[PDB]
């Protein structure tokens, strides 16, 4: 993540949000089955994500109904707003992606010494990205979470 | 064959009028041209007619018992003579002699004359005034159409119940309430099970020292008054027929041009802001009333226009 | 009840024939009524008094009503005309002659079997051929 | 466990239907089984409409039928509804108003599908059932037939001059079969059930679409005729007792009638439901 | 069947190049059961049956329901833009005129074998699409 | 240490969801397997409503199916579980209600699985099965073919592949192989089989969400017909012989009815399960 701007504030808002200061004393945890649930739903739509977030003028309506859509009353305990959270920290991760990444990936595949598994190595896909640093903070979250381990 | 229609000894009305009249018996031609005004094709249209018209209906039919049973208190009203045809456009025209031109409206199983309840409800809902759709075709005639049968309503509305003064937007809460059970824009009321109105099928219950089908003569004369004028052959219910409307009403509570359901009217009562102007309501007994009025004063079936279908309070 | 392609370009050419479509591909109003009423009035009275409902012409209030029959005898025709060889429920010695009554047809024929089969799929095939054109 | 057979008395006309996904000559069909092709209701319809009985008692509905959509405490049902299947039908006749007709393949399917399931009352019905369909078989020796076990029916013609009814005399009709098949009950061969059941004869009945007193749509509608009976299945599924108890006291009671499919306004498809007789 | 993200993107093009859904990222509710339908219907009835029966406007079926076979044309359009030559492969590319409708085109040289193929790859591409705006 | 092949009579319609992998115009699509394209259930599927049919008895589920996934002590399962595949599907006809289809892919996969997991009974099964196969090939030799073996059912039209059943009297079939593949069985072209159990083909049955009397959701479910019928092979590799044999005759007593798939509550999915008798 890059620290120089509005996602690195909003990532940083985002865990503060949701993290529990006092551990939950609940035998079933049914916002860790909810977020568990929001991790997976995440990982299998992600190309979905990707054509939502690869539209420019609409994507942020199309977020928000996107996961309107496919979440249903998904607020139980806890976790309250947290999908304008993740769209709007997703939306700024793709732009911060977009400015650094897009024109070094189109370079990088211009340039014939490079093989192809060192360039695919190099290349870094903006929405995957930012969908992926979506994931890994949901994963954060459900880590410091969750009282089961493993 | 016999008279007195029973479950025991009797045709099906319905299945002899639609398709045992066109039975291919030997020695009987209506599918040529000269064939269909033979006098052999009179004669066997005319012995088919004969065993239609032939049967009774006694009052004390389990038939008709069963029917109040399952459905409840009926709303008896007897035919005056010009008759009653309903499933007139059904096609029952093969162009021959002796036949019975229009369709008639049988039940399948039982095979008495009935008024289906589509006919009955759409009866009903053509005197009230939001009955013809706004979809550009009826532009021009819907202004006038609404202000006469909101005239009408309103003057019915006021003589069958309590309430003193009704609104056009009450009128027309009220009309969608009864027949869609929802609000004018389509938006559902939250209703219970027993609040829906039920319009179930009209059926012949009692021809007391008659039968029950007679046959009748329309007769036009042509345009030419010098070319002789074609007889128009058909099947009515007889004059002083009782007929059963079965129906299953509820009570409409209105509540600022609003309607509600029974619970809500429940919280709206105790809640200290109850207008007791702002709220209307008609019982399942003033409803019944008001159908009763409209039956009797415009009657049910076809060739209403001229005098068929008008009803009599028994 | 699943209608092959063939079938509706049947109807599409015998809907032609009978000048039904015109020309500019338009048809009447009342035409898909009637088509809808020819079914009911098989399931109602009968293969046999339907298709003597539909073949009066003495009407002469509603409009061209004959037309629909004209075209259920070039449908059936047209499908008879590609029976395949095996003479179990084929029938087809012939088409059904032109200046034949549909109704005597099937009077002389017992096999109403058959000819209620390919009754009801070709009027279903019309029904759909009038659906692809436009009305007034 | 404890599987009981319930029998659906239409008290009026039956409209449910597959929606537009079948064309055929009349504009609304019904739903039919994908097996037997024979008019049927839906597990899930007949489960709506009790529901939508029930849904007064909120927690009769909520123990037996589950949470009701849109609900935060998802929650599973209890009981366990069988799809509807068509038992006997009513057909015209001209010796009679109408005839309860029913085939030799659907009673074999109903003996098998009691057999299968363990209804409560199984046993002396499987019996009865299995000997009047030997019998029917050695008198019809592989051949149609038209079989009426009341003397004064014969001779009628059902729905059609080519069907018409014969009476062997030595096969018994038991009083309960009776009242469970229905009255004037005649026993058809699979082909003219077929015949009698199939979308060319079933009733159709029409409605007008009138603007001003002009018509502006004419569509047919395909019936299940009034007085049909259905079959179906409950199982319990280890439900509380006392609900189980109020739902079959008030299922079972003659006052207690269900609409079932669509046209509800105009009075289609209102039945009585009935638990099967012990023998 | 997988389905690509160009197809998805076709079916958001053609979504709102169709008139589907209005300015205020709404669509009527009635459009995902008619998908529904659609797919029923081609499943039960047939392709051509669904498509004629889909494809009408001149009664009141529901007056919006040839936009999806709208849609799926320009999707199946947009589709037949690209993987085009691919010889190795056994398909018929072309463009489907705007003046022809769908139900024409599968009657004449549908072939109904590649076209049950986009028809099915498109109708679940509309389904994705919608997904990502919301019922009125 | 002992393979044993158990047939599953299906007594309602089967739906094992696919899951949102296979997308297509229904929105619920059942489990096709994953070479042949047939349907079948999942051996996960199938383990999942044993255990839940015996969760009553804690002992035999420890021992036979495993450990409860929140138990802290794990321990393995000692049965083995295997897919079902479809074995004999109803197919609508005009002469009888329906048909038994199976094909000679659906047969010869049947011998390989045989040959391959050694049942208890399989040789007889088998060389009869491997007889039926060669007499049926010499037969039709290289055409499209739809054999029955009931002469009564000589000329019987299969609706959705419209072509008439011949019946070659000269092929017999074992009452044995009749109980197996089902009564009233037709054996088709893999073409034919693959067409009547096509997604095109397969029974779907459409929901409707009511929200007071309007449609909130409406949605399509593919089923697998009634009475089909699916076979699985169980290995009871290292497992206590009294908790097998309690398992066995509890499975296989006429009594247990197990429901395998989704829609519980509306009487989807509720099968038999029988063993290979001896020949």
């Amino acid at each position: 993540m890059s620290k120089k701007g509005k996602s690195y504030v909003k990532f940083n808002m985002l865990l503060q949000k949701y993290i529990l200061k006092n551990k939950d004393m609940s035998k079933t945890q049914e916002s860790e089955k909810f977020l568990s649930s929001v991790i997976q739903m995440i990982r299998a739509h992600a190309e979905i994500l990707q054509i939502i977030l690869q539209n420019e003028d609409k994507r942020t309506e199309m977020l928000k109904n996107y996961f309107d859509n496919n979440f249903n009353e998904s607020c139980h305990l806890g976790y309250t707003g947290l999908f304008e959270d993740i769209q709007t920290l997703l939306c700024l991760r793709y732009q911060e992606n977009i400015q650094d990444y897009q024109n070094r990936n189109e370079i990088i595949q211009q340039n014939t010494i490079l093989t192809s598994d060192e360039k695919e190595i190099l290349i870094v896909s903006p929405a995957m990205d930012a969908i992926h640093t979506i994931f890994t903070a949901l994963q954060f979250i459900h880590f410091i979470n969750y009282n089961k381990d493993e | 064959m016999p008279k007195n229609y029973t479950l025991q000894n009797a045709s099906n009305l319905g299945w002899l009028f639609y398709k045992d009249y066109y039975r291919q018996e030997p020695n009987v031609d209506f599918i040529s041209t000269q064939g269909k005004e033979s006098d052999t094709t009179a004669d066997f249209f005319r012995k088919t007619n004969q065993r239609i018209t032939a049967y009774q209906l006694n009052s004390e039919s389990p038939l008709v018992a069963a029917f109040n049973n399952h459905f409840g208190t009926p709303l008896q009203l007897k035919t005056i003579y010009p008759g009653l045809i309903t499933g007139s456009g059904l096609p029952h025209q093969t162009g021959s002699k002796g036949e019975f031109k229009l369709g008639f409206q049988f039940d399948y199983t039982t095979g008495l004359p009935y008024i289906p309840g589509s006919s009955i409800k759409g009866t009903l809902r053509s005197m009230f005034p939001f009955s013809l759709k706004d979809k550009g075709s009826t532009k021009r005639i819907l202004p006038e159409y609404r202000k006469e049968r909101m005239e009408y309503i309103r003057d019915l509305i006021i003589e069958v119940t309590n309430i003193n003064e009704i609104s056009d937007t009450e009128i027309q809460a009220l009309e969608y309430a009864i027949f869609t059970n929802s609000t004018p824009s389509g938006k559902t009321i939250e209703f219970s099970l027993e609040e829906k109105d039920v319009f179930y099928d009209a059926f012949v219950a009692d021809s007391k020292d008659g039968v029950m089908l007679s046959d009748d003569y329309i007769t036009p004369h042509g345009e030419n008054p010098l070319k002789d004028p074609k007889p128009i052959l058909f099947l009515k219910i007889r004059p002083d027929v009782t007929i059963n409307f079965y129906f299953k009403l509820c009570t409409t509570h209105l509540y600022k041009e609003k309607v509600c359901s029974s619970k809500q009217i429940e919280e709206i009562k105790k809640q200290n802001d109850f207008s007791s102007s702002d709220y209307k309501m008609i019982t399942a007994h003033q409803k019944r009333n008001l159908f009763e009025k409209i039956l009797l004063c415009i009657g049910i079936g076809a060739k209403t226009n001229i005098g068929y279908g008008q009803l009599k309070k028994l | 009840m699943k209608i092959s392609k063939k079938q509706i370009e049947y109807a599409i050419e015998a809907l032609r024939a009978n000048n039904i479509i015109t020309n500019d591909n338009q048809y009447p109003k009342v035409f898909k009524g009637y088509i809808s009423s020819f079914g009911a009035a098989v399931i109602q009275s009968g293969l046999i008094p339907a298709i003597i409902f539909f073949e009066n012409e003495d009407n002469d209030a509603n409009a061209d009503r004959h037309k629909i029959i004209g075209v259920l005898k070039d449908i059936i025709n047209a499908m008879r005309q590609q029976y395949t060889v095996t003479d179990a429920t084929i029938l087809v010695s012939s088409q059904i002659p032109a200046n034949y009554s549909m109704a005597q047809y099937i009077i002389e024929h017992g096999n109403t079997d058959q000819l209620l089969k390919e009754i009801t799929e070709a009027a279903v095939a019309m029904k759909l051929a009038l659906r692809m054109y436009k009305s007034e | 466990m404890t599987t009981r057979m319930y029998v659906i008395n239409t008290l009026s006309n039956m409209h449910v239907g597959s929606g537009e996904v079948n064309y055929g000559v009349i504009d609304n069909l019904i739903q039919r089984d994908s097996v037997t092709n024979l008019p049927n209701i839906n597990s899930s319809g007949l489960k709506g409409a009790i529901r939508e009985y029930f849904k007064e008692n909120e927690d009769l509905v909520r123990e037996l039928f589950g949470s009701a959509p849109r609900d935060e405490k998802t929650l599973p049902g209890k009981v366990r509804f069988f799809e509807a299947n068509l038992l006997s039908m009513p057909v015209r006749s001209d010796k009679v108003p109408f005839l309860m007709a029913i085939s030799d393949e659907v009673l074999q399917e109903l003996i098998t599908k009691m057999k299968f399931f363990n209804c409560e009352e199984a046993t002396q019905y499987i019996s009865h059932l299995s000997t009047l369909l030997d019998n029917i078989k050695t008198q019809a020796q592989g051949t149609d037939f038209a079989y009426v076990f009341d003397p004064l029916l014969q001779g009628a013609i059902i729905e059609e001059v080519s069907i018409r009814a014969t009476c062997p005399s030595h096969i018994p009709l038991q009083p309960s079969l009776k009242k469970l098949l229905g009255d004037r009950l005649v026993i058809l061969s699979h082909k003219y059930f077929s015949i009698l059941s199939d979308d060319n004869h079933l009733p159709v009945l029409s409605r007008n679409n009138l603007e001003n007193g002009q018509s502006a749509n004419l569509w047919y509608e395909q019936v299940l005729p009034r007085y049909s009976r259905l079959y179906f299945m409950l199982m319990d599924g280890n439900a509380q007792s006392e609900y189980l108890k109020k739902f079959r006291d008030t299922l079972c009671t003659p006052s207690t009638i269900i609409q079932i499919g669509a046209n509800a306004s105009i009075g289609y498809g209102y039945c009585q439901i009935s638990e099967l007789s012990p023998f």
